[PDB]
């Protein structure tokens, strides 16, 4: 069961490009493509997320996307730039400019097709495809306007493989510009539709999480971008290292997503690292569940979780681990659904993440996610009651009706959320 | 408390212990069902190329 | 912490008990429908014994035994004796009973009729008495096509009547003693040692119904002396054991509650190999009401038993504390009673 | 006679594996398919010969079908130890695996199949001078071994409308679970096999997984602790096909002995004794005290009290060194304390069967070598429990319509939910009137 990677956008390629630097390493895989490793564990997935090439080399089933070349000149130059595929590497000229319309319907579909053809040509050396994972963000224009439209024209092509996001949101913690609610709204009413699988990264947890916890005066994105790589390792564990669960893409949404619409996940990750003492289990599921380690900045308390899947890794007790996570099943019942039965689910992996010993992945679909919906449509409509800076967009061919629409999808889908909240 | 039916074999034996006395479809039809399923399978994805259509 | 739900606001009892859970601190009471809990306090009817013992890591419990309505039923106790070795058709404590199906409806018309006329043609008094679970509809009288045709007019059942009960000389009047029995899930027997008389307010005639029926309701609603002799027409254990003494020159434990303790010990060990939560997947505790009556040897018979008793408005401080020290903590860690001992 | 056992999703062939091997340890068939006892190569009527055929080089080949929509858990059967039983036209395997969807096993990726399947099991009953019937292991849970099965279920009721059809089934439990519509999928499944399957028996995974805890001491069993034990108890009740005997004799039979109403045909197991091989030497039970363990609920395969529900049928199916005088001294005298009430449209009574050979066991397994061993066959009102149970996770779920659009967009009808729930509240209420006091 293979996937396909796609990475859109700077910063859809920087953290992707994170993502591909942390497994690699994972399985031993060199920046050349060798396998260098010692376990055989490594390698009985691997072909999940690389193809193997002449000379036992490995090369990632990634396409890289972008409409400027300034993003993917860094990657081709960066430490595991020299293994990704030369003819994966699909990218413009003249930007989107941080403009979902300029992505999604002018200077995006110039380049579109050119990247439909890697993806096809990526698809027809599959056993068995299972889906496509895109990173991106939704506050730019390329990864949030061009990868929609990707997503869209993706399951034209491929309507019955499943749709996966690692998908970054705007926060004016960290900003670049004012009009990234516009942009993340019109984005948002695409995922609804077009998606299986999204997890919300949220720029605003990350920041407190490095300015609060990790206690960085000030982060950078590479600082956010470690948090990425260790969310993306833990949430792909089950499909890259063989266990008794047989997990992927279609499971995973068949038993997450109780509702075709409201699959947006909640992605928690414990240690929280930026050192040497080992953690116990029950300090794992405590920190886990724990507000201070979700990356979508959103209280679960305000919320209920419909579903929940759990990854521990390490060297650990089993049964301990059963015994501390029903535990908070338990403690916390009022926090879960009482209307879906065992809707919480724990996998374990021998392996552990580089650096540590013991860690814990948290995926978890909660009605809380609306908070973060929320916030992003009041941002939206802040401006758009005023018609502010979307002279940006109707000079690309926009009109305003379809802010209309994305904003009812928006406050459609908030409601929805709430409807499953009592 | 009556032993009834006492056959024995080489293998094994059995009985009986009395303790008190009492007080299809077709395969067209298959195909019917199955084949009516894909159709509202094919219509479903028909509405959604349609959909992508617009 | 510990979990626990609710599914029966009418208890009056178990609203108290669920009252002290939360005040310790160390309980929670989660939503009637919420699988995941420790314990619960279910409702009466159709109680969903077989989804208990089932949640992975959680210790169940319940305040009911499963197969206890066949105590705590006219029809079925009255079955459960005579059909049981241990409560055998020889049951000197039990009144002579037999179960009537009406004729618009197994039964025992025909046997109920052959102990009666043995009476009649033996000069005895011939007094009878018929009632059933759908009670408040009662019925004493001395023929027979009278307690018959009103049965006719569900399934009942008819005793012999105490046509000399023991009489308190303060007024002349019957009483009825409650005594509350708690079983956790050990199968301990526990009497709590405080019970209840409730006494009536009219003298006994026994040649009217108000005299005759010692329910509070009754002294509530028909009597017009409630409360002249004891408060609310409902005496305790203190001052009717001096009462014996003074009066009967005995005592309440040798003449009645020895009696009493045997009956209850009787009836719990008979079913309890039907009921028994021993090496079951979840745990069973109930309270049940004893209802006796003494006659003038000072003898105890038995009334009924009640499933869902309710406690006197004194004791309920007392009582609905130890349901929790030896029924709920036992087995959910954070003397009253009376250890009847068995085998 | 022959019987052809199909294993069905990835619980019917691990299980199926399971009990392969012992039978194969029971009749000192070799792990290459050769059988020194057979004296009779290439032929041989005699009753092994119901679940093994014999080729021309003398081996004796399971009389059995694997099947699974994915390949990697009948990969392991081809290359295990006993890989050289089976021949490969035997082991069938997809590519995708249903998703735990039962409308994915039955309408899209089982439909793509089936026809295959039946080819394969034609190829093995052609081999059949009299084909008795199925044994169909299958989990409901799985989205193969629900949606796939029933699909079967329908099919073979076409082709071999005489032949008689058993089940196997894995009941869902949330210490081993696998998905969370397995609740749906358990009703989808039940609904749609009932009218086909003659007699089924139900194994809660719970039962096991607590047995494998208590009375093996084994903090976390795996999958093969629980199909080692299930299959010991699938061994005692199809002994009697297996080996000589007069008791369950073909599969007709179970029907006649269990299965007084046909849409009642789920008889609640129970075995004892299971006894930790770790313990160096056990007392070992007698023939009254494994007798008494029959009616103790923590050793049945599904929990529930047999105490409130009425008997309509019972078989006791000892193994090992038992004589009928220990056996009805045991049955007197667990008249006297238990509550046995059968239906009174019934003989208060119990069919008895003993094979001397004692219950095997695997080389290096859990369960301890016993001298002696029984399995009852109870046919209870009780095990309607199990119904309610999974019939209120079914509600619950449905109540919201949670997960249901995974299978209307794989062809299904929301209506097809209801049509399935509405039986399943028609099985309860049949035991009910059947329960009453
Ligand atoms: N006793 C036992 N139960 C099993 C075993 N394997 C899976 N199960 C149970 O079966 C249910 C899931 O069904 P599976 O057989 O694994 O699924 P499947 O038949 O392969 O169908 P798919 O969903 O397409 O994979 C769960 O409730 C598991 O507890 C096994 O080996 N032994
Ligand atoms: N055999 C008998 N002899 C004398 N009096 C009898 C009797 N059977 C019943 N009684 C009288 O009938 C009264 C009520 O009977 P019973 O106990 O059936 O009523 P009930 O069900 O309302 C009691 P509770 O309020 O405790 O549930 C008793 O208190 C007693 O005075
Ligand atoms: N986590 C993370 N967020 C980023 C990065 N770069 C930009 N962003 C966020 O994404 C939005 C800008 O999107 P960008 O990727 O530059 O758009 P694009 O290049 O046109 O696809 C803003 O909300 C930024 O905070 C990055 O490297 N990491
Ligand atoms: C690759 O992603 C993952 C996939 C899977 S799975 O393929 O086995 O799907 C399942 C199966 C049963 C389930 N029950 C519930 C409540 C959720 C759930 C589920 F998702 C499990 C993972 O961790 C537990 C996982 O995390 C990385
Ligand atoms: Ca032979
Ligand atoms: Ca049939
Ligand atoms: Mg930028
Ligand atoms: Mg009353
Ligand atoms: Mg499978």
């Amino acid at each position: 069961r293979e996937i396909v990677h796609i990475q859109a956008g700077q910063c859809g390629n920087q953290i992707g490009a994170k993502f591909w630097e942390v497994i690699s390493d994972e399985h031993g895989i060199d920046p050349t493509g060798s396998y260098h490793g010692d376990s055989d564990l490594q390698l009985e997935r691997i072909n999940v997320y690389y193809n193997e090439a002449t000379g036992n080399k490995y090369v990632p089933r990634a396409i890289l996307v972008d409409l400027e070349p300034g993003t993917m000149d860094s990657v081709r130059s960066g430490p595991f730039g020299q293994i990704f595929r030369p003819d994966n590497f699909v990218f413009g000229q003249s930007g989107a400019g941080n403009n979902w319309a300029k992505g999604h319907y002018t200077e995006g579909a110039e380049l579109v097709d050119s990247v439909l053809d890697v993806v096809r040509k990526e698809s027809e050396s599959c056993d068995c495809l299972q889906g496509f994972q895109l990173t991106h963000s939704l506050g730019g224009g390329t990864g949030s306007g061009m990868g929609t439209l990707l997503i869209s024209k993706i399951r034209e092509e491929y309507p019955d493989r499943i749709m996966n996001t690692f998908s970054v949101m705007p926060s004016p913690k960290v900003s670049d510009t004012v009009v990234e609610p516009y942009n993340a709204t019109l984005s948002v009413h695409q995922l609804v539709e077009n998606t299986d699988e999204t997890y919300c990264i949220d720029n605003e947890a990350l920041y407190d999480i490095c300015f609060r916890t990790l206690k960085l005066t000030t982060p950078t994105y590479g600082d956010l971008n470690h948090l990425v790589s260790a969310t993306m390792s833990g949430v792909t564990t089950c499909l890259r290292f063989p266990g008794q669960l047989n997990a992927d893409l279609r499971k995973l949404a068949v038993n997450m997503v109780p509702f075709p619409r409201l699959h947006f996940f909640m992605p928690g990750f414990a240690p929280l690292t930026s050192q040497y003492r080992a953690l116990t289990v029950p300090e794992l599921t405590q920190q886990m569940f724990d507000s201070k380690n979700m990356m979508a900045a959103c209280d679960p308390r305000h919320g209920r979780y419909l579903t929940v899947a759990a990854i521990f890794r390490g060297r650990m007790s089993m049964k301990e681990v059963d015994e501390q996570m029903l535990n908070v099943q338990n403690k916390n019942s009022s926090y879960f659904v009482e209307w879906i039965p065992n809707n919480v689910k724990t996998a374990v992996c021998d392996i552990p993440p580089r650096g540590l010993k013991m860690s814990a992945t948290f995926i978890g679909n909660s009605t809380a996610i609306q908070e973060l919906f929320k916030r992003i449509s009041e941002q939206f409509t802040a401006m758009f009651r005023r018609k502010a800076f979307l002279h940006w967009y109707t000079g690309e061919g926009m009109d305003e009706m379809e802010f209309t629409e994305a904003e009812s999808n928006m406050n459609d889908l908030v409601s929805e959320y709430q409807q499953y909240q009592d | 408390m009556e032993v009834i039916e006492l056959n024995k074999c080489t293998s094994g034996q059995s009985f009986e212990v009395i303790l008190k006395p009492p007080s299809d479809p077709s395969l067209e039809e298959i195909q019917k069902k199955l084949e009516a399923a894909e159709e509202r399978r094919k219509y479903q994805e028909a509405e959604l190329l349609k959909h992508l259509a617009e | 912490m510990y979990t626990f739900v609710v599914r029966d606001e009418n208890s009056s009892v178990y609203a108290e008990v669920s009252r002290l859970l939360l005040a310790t601190g160390q309980w929670k009471r989660l939503r009637k429908d919420n699988p995941r809990f420790n314990l619960m306090l279910g409702e009466r009817n159709r109680l969903p014994f077989g989804r208990l013992g089932h949640e992975p890591g959680l210790v169940q419990l319940v305040n009911y035994y499963r197969g206890a309505d066949k105590l705590c039923r006219k029809a079925s106790l009255v079955k459960l004796i005579k059909t049981s070795p241990e409560l055998s058709e020889s049951c000197t404590w039990f009144p002579e009973s037999y179960v009537i199906y009406p004729t618009n409806l197994t039964d025992e018309r025909e046997v109920f009729l052959a102990a009666y006329n043995r009476r009649r043609e033996g000069r005895e008094g011939n007094v009878w008495i018929a009632k059933s679970s759908a009670g408040a509809g009662i019925l004493i009288s001395s023929e027979a096509s009278e307690l018959l045709d009103f049965i006719d007019e569900q399934v009942h059942v008819i005793q012999k009547y105490l046509e000399k009960p023991l009489l308190l000389e303060p007024g002349h009047r019957k009483f009825d003693i409650r005594s509350w029995v708690l079983v956790d899930h050990l199968y301990n027997i526990y009497l709590y040692r405080e019970g209840v008389l409730r006494t009536s307010s009219e003298p006994y005639n026994s040649a009217d119904k108000t005299c005759h029926l010692t329910n509070h309701c009754i002294q509530k609603e028909y009597s017009k002396n409630y409360g002249r002799y004891e408060e609310g027409n409902e005496m305790f254990f203190e001052e009717f054991n001096q009462y014996l003494m003074d009066a009967l020159n005995t005592t309440l434990e040798n003449s009645i509650l020895l009696q009493i303790k045997h009956i209850i010990r009787s009836c719990l060990m008979c079913i309890e190999p039907a009921i028994s939560t021993k090496h079951l997947h979840y745990q069973s505790f109930q309270l049940f009401g004893f209802d006796f009556m003494v006659d003038e040897e000072l003898k105890v018979w038995l009334i009924e038993v009640n499933g869902a008793p309710a406690c006197a408005q004194k004791l309920y401080a007392e009582l609905c504390q130890g349901i929790v020290d030896v029924a709920i903590s036992s087995v959910f860690p954070l003397s009253i009673f009376i250890k009847l001992h068995h085998h | 006679r022959e019987c052809i056992s199909i294993h069905v999703g990835q619980a019917g062939v691990q299980i199926g594996n399971a009990c392969w091997e012992l039978y194969c340890l029971e009749h000192g068939i070799q792990p290459d398919g050769q059988m020194p006892s057979d004296k009779t190569i290439g032929g041989g009527d005699d009753s092994f010969n119901t679940f093994f055929s014999e080729t021309g080089a003398g081996k004796h080949v399971p009389r059995a079908v694997f099947v699974d929509l994915e390949p990697t858990v009948i990969d392991e059967v081809r290359t295990g130890t006993y890989r050289q039983l089976f021949h490969p036209e035997q082991l069938i395997t997809g590519k995708e695996d249903a998703a735990n969807n039962y409308a994915r096993g039955h309408y899209t990726i089982g439909k793509e199949i089936i026809d295959l399947v039946l080819d394969r099991i034609r190829k093995l009953a052609d081999q059949c001078t009299g084909l008795q019937g199925f044994l169909v292991f299958h989990s409901f849970g799985g989205g193969t071994g629900s949606g796939f099965t029933s699909l079967l279920m329908e099919r073979l009721s076409v082709d071999y409308g005489k032949k008689s059809k058993l089940e196997f089934s894995i009941y869902p439990a949330p210490q081993v679970s696998t998905a969370v519509v397995e609740p749906y999928n358990s009703i989808l499944t039940t609904h749609t096999t009932l009218e086909h399957s003659d007699c089924a028996f139900m194994v809660d995974n719970e039962a096991i997984y607590d047995i494998c805890r208590r009375n093996l001491d084994i903090e976390r069993p795996t999958y093969t602790n629980l199909n080692r034990l299930i299959s010991q108890i699938v061994s005692s009740i199809t002994a009697s096909l297996r080996f000589d005997g007069a008791l369950n004799v073909d599969l007709t039979e179970f029907q006649t002995n269990l299965v007084p109403y046909p849409r009642i045909h789920f008889p609640l197991a129970t075995y004892a004794p299971v006894i930790s091989a770790e313990k160096a030497y056990h007392e070992q039970l007698s023939v009254a005290e494994i007798t008494n363990a029959c009616f103790e609920p923590a050793n049945q395969m599904v929990k529930c009290d047999p105490r409130h529900g009425k008997y309509m049928a019972c078989c006791l199916l000892y193994r090992g060194d038992v004589v009928p005088k220990d056996v009805n001294a045991a049955i007197a005298t667990i008249k006297t304390k238990r509550s046995i009430q059968f239906v009174d449209w019934c003989p208060t009574g119990f069919k008895v069967g003993i094979n001397y050979q004692p219950p095997t066991v695997v080389p290096g397994g859990d369960l301890a070598k016993v001298q002696r061993a029984v399995c009852m066959l109870s046919n209870t009102t009780a095990i309607a429990e199990a119904w309610a149970r999974l019939d209120h996770k079914f509600d619950l779920m449905y109540a919201k319509r949670a997960f249901v659009h995974w299978y209307v967009g794989e062809g299904m009808e929301e209506g097809e939910f209801s049509e399935a729930r509405e039986d399943m509240a028609a099985l309860e209420k049949d035991y009910e009137e059947v329960g009453v006091d």
